[PDB]
Protein backbone atom coordinates (compact mmCIF):
# COMPACT_ATOMS: atom_id res chain seq x y z
CA UNK A 1 0.00 0.00 0.00
CA UNK A 2 2.01 2.64 -1.81
CA UNK A 3 1.26 6.01 0.00
CA UNK A 4 2.55 9.68 -0.50
CA UNK A 5 1.92 11.69 2.42
CA UNK A 6 1.30 15.76 2.10
CA UNK A 7 1.04 18.52 4.60
CA UNK A 8 -2.13 20.71 4.63
CA UNK A 9 -3.00 23.99 3.04
CA UNK A 10 -1.38 27.01 3.65
CA UNK A 11 -1.53 31.03 3.39
CA UNK A 12 1.81 32.48 2.90
CA UNK A 13 2.47 36.33 2.48
CA UNK A 14 3.91 37.74 -1.05
CA UNK A 15 7.83 38.01 -1.11
CA UNK A 16 8.52 34.83 1.65
CA UNK A 17 9.59 31.08 1.12
CA UNK A 18 7.59 28.04 1.53
CA UNK A 19 8.37 24.82 1.83
CA UNK A 20 6.42 21.58 1.66
CA UNK A 21 6.99 17.75 2.53
CA UNK A 22 5.64 14.58 0.79
CA UNK A 23 5.80 11.25 3.00
CA UNK A 24 6.14 8.01 1.34
CA UNK A 25 5.47 5.04 2.47
CA UNK A 26 4.93 1.09 1.27
CA UNK A 27 8.09 1.13 -1.28
CA UNK A 28 11.58 1.99 -1.26
CA UNK A 29 11.94 5.30 -1.29
CA UNK A 30 15.21 5.01 -2.70
CA UNK A 31 13.94 3.31 -5.97
CA UNK A 32 11.85 5.73 -7.41
CA UNK A 33 11.96 9.69 -8.14
CA UNK A 34 9.65 11.91 -7.04
CA UNK A 35 7.89 14.20 -9.49
CA UNK A 36 6.43 17.24 -8.68
CA UNK A 37 3.17 19.31 -10.13
CA UNK A 38 1.27 22.05 -10.26
CA UNK A 39 -2.33 23.29 -10.67
CA UNK A 40 -4.01 26.58 -10.41
CA UNK A 41 -7.33 26.99 -9.68
CA UNK A 42 -9.64 25.43 -12.50
CA UNK A 43 -6.57 24.79 -14.77
CA UNK A 44 -3.91 21.91 -15.69
CA UNK A 45 -1.35 19.92 -14.36
CA UNK A 46 2.08 21.71 -14.85
CA UNK A 47 5.24 20.14 -14.46
CA UNK A 48 7.55 21.45 -11.85
CA UNK A 49 10.45 19.38 -11.60
CA UNK A 50 11.98 15.75 -10.13
CA UNK A 51 13.92 14.52 -7.74
CA UNK A 52 16.12 10.98 -6.85
CA UNK A 53 16.55 10.73 -3.91
CA UNK A 54 19.16 7.68 -3.95
CA UNK A 55 21.35 10.31 -5.30
CA UNK A 56 19.65 13.59 -4.76
CA UNK A 57 19.90 14.41 -8.50
CA UNK A 58 17.20 16.94 -9.61
CA UNK A 59 15.57 18.51 -12.84
CA UNK A 60 13.51 21.12 -13.73
CA UNK A 61 10.95 22.76 -16.09
CA UNK A 62 12.75 25.37 -17.11
CA UNK A 63 10.57 27.98 -15.91
CA UNK A 64 10.66 27.19 -12.32
CA UNK A 65 14.24 27.14 -12.07
CA UNK A 66 15.46 28.87 -9.07
CA UNK A 67 11.72 29.32 -8.10
CA UNK A 68 11.27 25.35 -7.25
CA UNK A 69 13.94 23.67 -5.24
CA UNK A 70 13.61 19.85 -4.65
CA UNK A 71 14.84 18.16 -1.79
CA UNK A 72 15.28 14.80 -0.20
CA UNK A 73 15.61 13.09 3.26
CA UNK A 74 16.21 9.59 2.92
CA UNK A 75 16.13 8.94 6.80
CA UNK A 76 12.53 10.12 6.79
CA UNK A 77 11.41 9.12 3.59
CA UNK A 78 10.63 12.46 3.26
CA UNK A 79 10.86 14.98 -0.32
CA UNK A 80 10.46 18.39 0.25
CA UNK A 81 9.58 21.61 -2.43
CA UNK A 82 10.46 24.96 -1.81
CA UNK A 83 8.87 27.77 -3.66
CA UNK A 84 10.82 30.87 -2.57
CA UNK A 85 9.44 34.38 -2.82
CA UNK A 86 5.92 33.72 -3.68
CA UNK A 87 3.79 35.53 -5.97
CA UNK A 88 -0.06 34.85 -6.42
CA UNK A 89 1.33 33.08 -9.19
CA UNK A 90 2.29 30.40 -7.14
CA UNK A 91 -0.93 30.31 -5.74
CA UNK A 92 -1.74 27.00 -6.67
CA UNK A 93 -1.95 22.94 -5.53
CA UNK A 94 0.84 21.19 -5.45
CA UNK A 95 1.20 17.35 -5.93
CA UNK A 96 3.97 15.11 -5.42
CA UNK A 97 4.01 11.65 -7.19
CA UNK A 98 5.63 8.63 -7.45
CA UNK A 99 7.49 8.40 -10.85
CA UNK A 100 8.97 5.00 -11.75
CA UNK A 101 12.16 6.03 -13.79
CA UNK A 102 13.77 3.21 -15.55
CA UNK A 103 10.49 1.64 -16.24
CA UNK A 104 6.92 2.45 -17.07
CA UNK A 105 8.56 6.33 -16.35
CA UNK A 106 4.79 7.23 -15.58
CA UNK A 107 3.43 9.25 -12.14
CA UNK A 108 1.74 5.83 -10.62
CA UNK A 109 0.84 7.06 -7.23
CA UNK A 110 -0.16 10.74 -6.17
CA UNK A 111 -0.25 12.54 -2.89
CA UNK A 112 -3.69 14.75 -1.94
CA UNK A 113 -1.74 17.69 -2.76
CA UNK A 114 -1.44 21.12 -0.76
CA UNK A 115 -2.73 23.74 -1.26
CA UNK A 116 -1.10 27.11 -1.28
CA UNK A 117 -2.65 30.58 -1.10
CA UNK A 118 -0.32 33.56 -1.46
CA UNK A 119 -1.82 36.45 -0.59
CA UNK A 120 -2.09 39.79 2.05
CA UNK A 121 -5.34 38.76 2.98
CA UNK A 122 -6.27 37.84 6.63
CA UNK A 123 -6.65 34.49 7.98
CA UNK A 124 -10.60 34.74 9.12
CA UNK A 125 -12.60 31.92 10.23
CA UNK A 126 -15.92 31.22 8.85
CA UNK A 127 -19.25 31.76 10.27
CA UNK A 128 -21.09 28.13 9.95
CA UNK A 129 -24.61 29.26 9.87
CA UNK A 130 -27.59 26.84 10.01
CA UNK A 131 -29.94 26.44 7.13
CA UNK A 132 -33.48 25.46 8.66
CA UNK A 133 -37.21 25.57 6.67
CA UNK A 134 -39.62 27.90 7.50
CA UNK A 135 -43.25 27.58 9.17
CA UNK A 136 -44.77 25.11 6.16
CA UNK A 137 -44.16 21.83 4.97
CA UNK A 138 -44.98 20.34 1.34
CA UNK A 139 -44.15 17.58 -0.91
CA UNK A 140 -43.14 15.94 2.97
CA UNK A 141 -41.83 12.34 2.37
CA UNK A 142 -38.14 14.13 1.53
CA UNK A 143 -36.78 17.32 3.31
CA UNK A 144 -34.00 19.94 2.49
CA UNK A 145 -31.76 21.42 5.34
CA UNK A 146 -28.33 23.20 4.57
CA UNK A 147 -25.32 25.20 6.83
CA UNK A 148 -23.89 28.63 5.48
CA UNK A 149 -20.34 29.11 6.18
CA UNK A 150 -19.99 32.64 5.45
CA UNK A 151 -16.90 34.87 5.17
CA UNK A 152 -13.86 32.98 5.53
CA UNK A 153 -10.00 33.41 4.32
CA UNK A 154 -8.49 31.59 2.65
CA UNK A 155 -9.38 28.17 0.93
CA UNK A 156 -10.36 25.60 1.92
CA UNK A 157 -13.14 24.66 4.37
CA UNK A 158 -14.24 21.08 4.58
CA UNK A 159 -18.25 20.58 5.34
CA UNK A 160 -19.64 16.67 6.46
CA UNK A 161 -22.94 15.89 7.56
CA UNK A 162 -23.40 13.70 10.65
CA UNK A 163 -19.52 13.39 10.75
CA UNK A 164 -19.20 11.91 7.45
CA UNK A 165 -22.60 9.55 8.42
CA UNK A 166 -24.97 11.61 6.18
CA UNK A 167 -23.03 10.92 2.96
CA UNK A 168 -25.94 10.80 0.17
CA UNK A 169 -28.24 13.32 -0.87
CA UNK A 170 -25.13 15.76 -0.02
CA UNK A 171 -24.13 19.49 -2.34
CA UNK A 172 -21.47 21.31 -1.39
CA UNK A 173 -21.13 24.10 -3.46
CA UNK A 174 -17.72 25.93 -4.49
CA UNK A 175 -16.88 29.08 -2.71
CA UNK A 176 -17.00 32.75 -4.33
CA UNK A 177 -14.64 35.33 -3.09
CA UNK A 178 -15.73 38.88 -2.42
CA UNK A 179 -13.99 41.30 -1.32
CA UNK A 180 -11.11 39.00 0.55
CA UNK A 181 -13.70 36.68 1.61
CA UNK A 182 -14.87 33.47 0.77
CA UNK A 183 -18.69 32.17 1.53
CA UNK A 184 -20.16 28.61 0.30
CA UNK A 185 -23.40 26.70 1.46
CA UNK A 186 -24.31 23.35 1.51
CA UNK A 187 -27.24 21.31 1.69
CA UNK A 188 -28.49 18.08 2.74
CA UNK A 189 -31.74 15.89 1.59
CA UNK A 190 -33.10 13.54 4.15
CA UNK A 191 -36.43 11.51 4.97
CA UNK A 192 -39.08 13.59 6.39
CA UNK A 193 -39.07 10.82 8.80
CA UNK A 194 -35.25 11.24 10.01
CA UNK A 195 -35.70 15.25 10.51
CA UNK A 196 -36.25 16.29 13.11
CA UNK A 197 -36.66 12.85 15.25
CA UNK A 198 -32.63 12.61 14.98
CA UNK A 199 -30.23 14.99 14.21
CA UNK A 200 -28.43 16.74 11.93
CA UNK A 201 -25.51 18.65 12.51
CA UNK A 202 -23.00 19.65 9.52
CA UNK A 203 -19.42 19.90 10.83
CA UNK A 204 -17.07 22.50 9.06
CA UNK A 205 -13.36 22.53 9.02
CA UNK A 206 -11.03 25.39 8.33
CA UNK A 207 -7.45 24.36 8.14
CA UNK A 208 -5.64 27.06 8.03
CA UNK A 209 -7.02 29.03 11.13
CA UNK A 210 -7.16 25.77 12.77
CA UNK A 211 -11.50 26.00 13.16
CA UNK A 212 -13.52 22.91 13.34
CA UNK A 213 -17.66 23.80 13.90
CA UNK A 214 -20.05 21.62 14.51
CA UNK A 215 -23.64 23.43 13.75
CA UNK A 216 -27.16 21.53 14.86
CA UNK A 217 -29.82 21.86 12.30
CA UNK A 218 -33.00 22.56 14.63
CA UNK A 219 -36.32 23.39 13.60
CA UNK A 220 -37.59 27.51 12.87
CA UNK B 1 23.42 7.80 -13.76
CA UNK B 2 19.58 9.27 -12.87
CA UNK B 3 18.67 10.34 -16.67
CA UNK B 4 16.44 12.93 -17.62
CA UNK B 5 13.69 10.38 -18.84
CA UNK B 6 12.53 7.85 -20.71
CA UNK B 7 14.64 8.84 -24.56
CA UNK B 8 17.84 7.47 -22.88
CA UNK B 9 17.07 3.94 -21.87
CA UNK C 1 11.10 20.77 -23.83
CA UNK C 2 8.54 19.02 -26.02
CA UNK C 3 5.46 20.33 -26.14
CA UNK C 4 1.91 18.46 -25.57
CA UNK C 5 -1.35 19.10 -27.42
CA UNK C 6 -4.80 17.61 -26.49
CA UNK C 7 -7.54 17.50 -28.57
CA UNK C 8 -10.89 18.61 -28.43
CA UNK C 9 -10.62 20.16 -25.02
CA UNK C 10 -14.26 19.30 -24.66
CA UNK C 11 -16.56 16.57 -24.69
CA UNK C 12 -20.07 14.98 -24.25
CA UNK C 13 -21.72 11.84 -24.56
CA UNK C 14 -24.22 9.51 -23.32
CA UNK C 15 -23.50 6.72 -20.88
CA UNK C 16 -22.95 3.83 -22.91
CA UNK C 17 -21.59 5.90 -26.07
CA UNK C 18 -17.93 5.64 -27.57
CA UNK C 19 -15.49 8.85 -26.99
CA UNK C 20 -12.06 9.41 -28.54
CA UNK C 21 -9.95 12.04 -27.54
CA UNK C 22 -6.12 12.69 -29.09
CA UNK C 23 -2.68 14.18 -27.93
CA UNK C 24 0.01 15.23 -30.18
CA UNK C 25 3.71 15.73 -29.04
CA UNK C 26 5.97 18.37 -30.64
CA UNK C 27 8.27 15.34 -30.77
CA UNK C 28 8.72 11.27 -31.20
CA UNK C 29 8.62 9.89 -27.89
CA UNK C 30 9.99 6.81 -29.11
CA UNK C 31 13.12 5.32 -28.49
CA UNK C 32 14.53 2.75 -30.24
CA UNK C 33 16.36 0.28 -28.06
CA UNK C 34 13.52 -0.30 -25.22
CA UNK C 35 10.88 -0.05 -28.55
CA UNK C 36 8.56 2.51 -26.37
CA UNK C 37 6.71 5.63 -26.46
CA UNK C 38 6.99 7.40 -23.05
CA UNK C 39 3.37 8.72 -22.90
CA UNK C 40 0.98 8.61 -20.44
CA UNK C 41 -2.97 8.96 -19.73
CA UNK C 42 -3.96 10.55 -16.65
CA UNK C 43 -7.31 10.90 -14.95
CA UNK C 44 -8.41 13.87 -13.02
CA UNK C 45 -12.11 13.84 -11.58
CA UNK C 46 -13.53 16.83 -9.21
CA UNK C 47 -11.95 17.08 -5.70
CA UNK C 48 -9.18 14.30 -6.95
CA UNK C 49 -5.66 14.02 -7.25
CA UNK C 50 -4.87 12.65 -10.73
CA UNK C 51 -4.44 9.22 -11.31
CA UNK C 52 -2.58 6.96 -14.04
CA UNK C 53 -4.45 5.38 -16.22
CA UNK C 54 -2.00 4.06 -19.17
CA UNK C 55 1.85 4.15 -20.03
CA UNK C 56 4.11 3.70 -22.66
CA UNK C 57 1.12 4.58 -24.87
CA UNK C 58 -0.82 1.26 -24.50
CA UNK C 59 -0.12 -0.61 -21.54
CA UNK C 60 -3.27 -0.27 -18.84
CA UNK C 61 -1.98 0.02 -15.54
CA UNK C 62 -3.90 -2.08 -12.43
CA UNK C 63 -6.66 -1.52 -11.54
CA UNK C 64 -7.76 0.72 -14.58
CA UNK C 65 -10.81 -0.81 -16.52
CA UNK C 66 -9.93 -2.69 -20.05
CA UNK C 67 -12.69 -0.14 -21.70
CA UNK C 68 -9.87 2.53 -21.11
CA UNK C 69 -7.35 1.83 -24.44
CA UNK C 70 -4.60 4.17 -25.43
CA UNK C 71 -3.11 3.78 -28.63
CA UNK C 72 -0.81 5.87 -31.22
CA UNK C 73 2.98 5.96 -31.46
CA UNK C 74 5.62 8.52 -32.37
CA UNK C 75 3.65 12.07 -31.96
CA UNK C 76 0.40 11.54 -32.48
CA UNK C 77 -1.85 9.15 -29.41
CA UNK C 78 -5.68 8.70 -28.22
CA UNK C 79 -7.22 7.53 -25.70
CA UNK C 80 -10.22 5.62 -26.41
CA UNK C 81 -12.87 5.15 -23.76
CA UNK C 82 -15.69 2.52 -25.00
CA UNK C 83 -18.58 2.26 -23.16
CA UNK C 84 -18.62 5.36 -21.24
CA UNK C 85 -20.34 5.62 -17.52
CA UNK C 86 -21.49 7.83 -15.27
CA UNK C 87 -18.28 7.81 -13.12
CA UNK C 88 -15.86 8.93 -16.45
CA UNK C 89 -16.80 12.55 -15.96
CA UNK C 90 -13.28 13.66 -15.17
CA UNK C 91 -10.51 15.63 -17.50
CA UNK C 92 -8.11 13.41 -19.17
CA UNK C 93 -4.41 14.38 -19.14
CA UNK C 94 -1.47 13.14 -21.69
CA UNK C 95 1.77 13.54 -20.70
CA UNK C 96 5.63 12.94 -22.02
CA UNK C 97 8.52 11.44 -20.03
CA UNK C 98 10.50 11.09 -23.09
CA UNK C 99 12.64 13.64 -22.11
CA UNK C 100 11.65 15.55 -18.77
CA UNK C 101 8.08 15.58 -18.38
CA UNK C 102 4.94 17.90 -19.91
CA UNK C 103 1.44 17.28 -19.36
CA UNK C 104 -1.26 18.14 -22.32
CA UNK C 105 -3.71 21.09 -21.48
CA UNK C 106 -6.00 18.50 -21.11
CA UNK C 107 -9.85 16.89 -22.32
CA UNK C 108 -12.75 17.19 -20.05
CA UNK C 109 -15.16 14.78 -20.16
CA UNK C 110 -18.76 15.72 -19.92
CA UNK C 111 -21.69 13.17 -19.47
CA UNK C 112 -25.15 13.91 -21.20
CA UNK C 113 -28.11 12.54 -19.79
CA UNK C 114 -31.87 12.88 -20.20
CA UNK C 115 -33.85 16.32 -18.89
CA UNK C 116 -34.50 17.11 -15.51
CA UNK C 117 -35.81 19.55 -13.74
CA UNK C 118 -34.77 21.36 -10.34
CA UNK C 119 -35.75 20.22 -7.29
CA UNK C 120 -36.03 23.99 -5.15
CA UNK C 121 -35.43 24.45 -1.99
CA UNK C 122 -35.70 27.94 0.26
CA UNK C 123 -34.25 29.36 3.59
CA UNK C 124 -34.50 32.22 5.49
CA UNK C 125 -32.02 33.74 7.52
CA UNK C 126 -30.95 32.03 10.18
CA UNK C 127 -30.94 33.75 14.21
CA UNK C 128 -27.91 33.52 14.51
CA UNK C 129 -26.41 35.76 11.42
CA UNK C 130 -29.23 38.68 11.94
CA UNK C 131 -27.84 38.84 15.45
CA UNK C 132 -24.77 40.15 13.83
CA UNK C 133 -26.25 42.53 11.18
CA UNK C 134 -26.18 40.35 8.06
CA UNK C 135 -29.41 38.36 6.44
CA UNK C 136 -28.70 36.01 3.67
CA UNK C 137 -31.76 33.82 2.01
CA UNK C 138 -30.20 30.68 0.73
CA UNK C 139 -31.99 28.62 -2.50
CA UNK C 140 -31.20 25.56 -3.65
CA UNK C 141 -31.64 23.74 -7.15
CA UNK C 142 -30.53 20.53 -7.18
CA UNK C 143 -30.24 17.82 -9.84
CA UNK C 144 -31.24 19.14 -12.58
CA UNK C 145 -30.01 18.75 -16.25
CA UNK C 146 -29.01 20.57 -18.30
CA UNK C 147 -26.68 22.90 -16.85
CA UNK C 148 -28.09 26.39 -18.15
CA UNK C 149 -30.65 27.63 -15.58
CA UNK C 150 -31.74 30.96 -14.52
CA UNK C 151 -32.81 32.39 -11.29
CA UNK C 152 -34.64 35.47 -10.41
CA UNK C 153 -34.72 36.89 -7.20
CA UNK C 154 -38.05 38.83 -6.06
CA UNK C 155 -38.56 41.22 -2.71
CA UNK C 156 -42.16 41.89 -2.19
CA UNK C 157 -42.95 41.35 -6.03
CA UNK C 158 -39.86 43.09 -7.48
CA UNK C 159 -37.21 41.44 -9.03
CA UNK C 160 -34.01 42.16 -6.66
CA UNK C 161 -30.65 42.21 -9.25
CA UNK C 162 -27.80 42.95 -6.30
CA UNK C 163 -26.67 41.33 -3.28
CA UNK C 164 -26.92 37.91 -5.48
CA UNK C 165 -23.75 35.37 -5.56
CA UNK C 166 -24.48 32.11 -7.42
CA UNK C 167 -22.39 28.75 -7.56
CA UNK C 168 -23.07 25.63 -9.81
CA UNK C 169 -21.11 22.10 -8.44
CA UNK C 170 -19.61 19.60 -10.79
CA UNK C 171 -21.63 17.64 -12.47
CA UNK C 172 -22.59 14.54 -10.07
CA UNK C 173 -20.68 11.00 -10.74
CA UNK C 174 -23.90 8.87 -10.12
CA UNK C 175 -26.75 10.75 -12.09
CA UNK C 176 -24.96 13.35 -14.03
CA UNK C 177 -26.90 16.01 -12.52
CA UNK C 178 -26.10 19.72 -12.05
CA UNK C 179 -26.85 21.40 -8.88
CA UNK C 180 -26.90 24.98 -7.98
CA UNK C 181 -26.64 27.20 -5.07
CA UNK C 182 -28.18 30.94 -5.22
CA UNK C 183 -27.69 33.30 -2.64
CA UNK C 184 -29.03 36.54 -1.70
CA UNK C 185 -27.06 38.59 0.98
CA UNK C 186 -28.96 42.12 2.46
CA UNK C 187 -28.36 44.05 5.76
CA UNK C 188 -30.38 43.10 8.66
CA UNK C 189 -32.41 46.27 8.65
CA UNK C 190 -32.70 46.10 4.68
CA UNK C 191 -34.32 42.70 5.29
CA UNK C 192 -36.47 43.58 7.55
CA UNK C 193 -38.04 46.54 5.80
CA UNK C 194 -40.17 43.89 3.10
CA UNK C 195 -42.23 40.86 3.89
CA UNK C 196 -42.29 38.33 1.01
CA UNK C 197 -38.61 36.58 -0.39
CA UNK C 198 -38.94 34.18 -3.67
CA UNK C 199 -36.85 32.69 -5.66
CA UNK C 200 -37.53 31.52 -8.86
CA UNK C 201 -36.19 28.87 -11.37
CA UNK C 202 -36.93 29.09 -15.35
CA UNK C 203 -35.36 25.62 -16.84
CA UNK C 204 -35.62 23.96 -20.21
CA UNK C 205 -37.92 21.13 -18.77
CA UNK C 206 -41.04 23.94 -18.25
CA UNK C 207 -41.87 27.36 -19.89
CA UNK C 208 -43.17 27.66 -16.45
CA UNK C 209 -40.92 28.86 -13.77
CA UNK C 210 -40.53 26.95 -10.56
CA UNK C 211 -41.38 29.36 -7.30
CA UNK C 212 -40.89 28.61 -3.52
CA UNK C 213 -41.60 31.26 -1.30
CA UNK C 214 -41.45 32.73 2.20
CA UNK C 215 -42.30 35.57 4.34
CA UNK C 216 -40.60 36.84 7.39
CA UNK C 217 -43.94 37.21 9.21
CA UNK C 218 -44.79 33.07 8.41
Amino acid sequence: QVQLQQSGPELVKPGTSVKMPCKASGYIFTDYVISWVKQRTGQGLEWIGEIFPRSGSTYYNEKFKGKATLTADKSSNTAYMQLSSVTSEDSAVYFCARDYYGTSFAMDYWGQGTSVTVSSAKTTPPSVYPLAPGSAAQTNSMVTLGCLVKGYFPEPVTVTWNSGSLSSGVHTFPAVLQSDLYTLSSSVTVPSSTWPSETVTCNVAHPASSTKVDKKIVPR
Amino acid sequence: KHVPGGGSV
Amino acid sequence: DIVMSQSPSSLAVSAGEKVTMSCKSSQSLLNSRTRKNYLAWYQQKPGQSPKLLIYWASTRESGVPDRFTGSGSGTDFTLTISSVQAEDLAVYYCKQSFYLRTFGGGTKLDIKRADAAPTVSIFPPSSEQLTSGGASVVCFLNNFYPKDINVRWKIDGSERQNGVLNSWTDQDSKDSTYSMSSTLTLTKDEYERHNSYTCEATHKTSTSPIVKSFNRNE
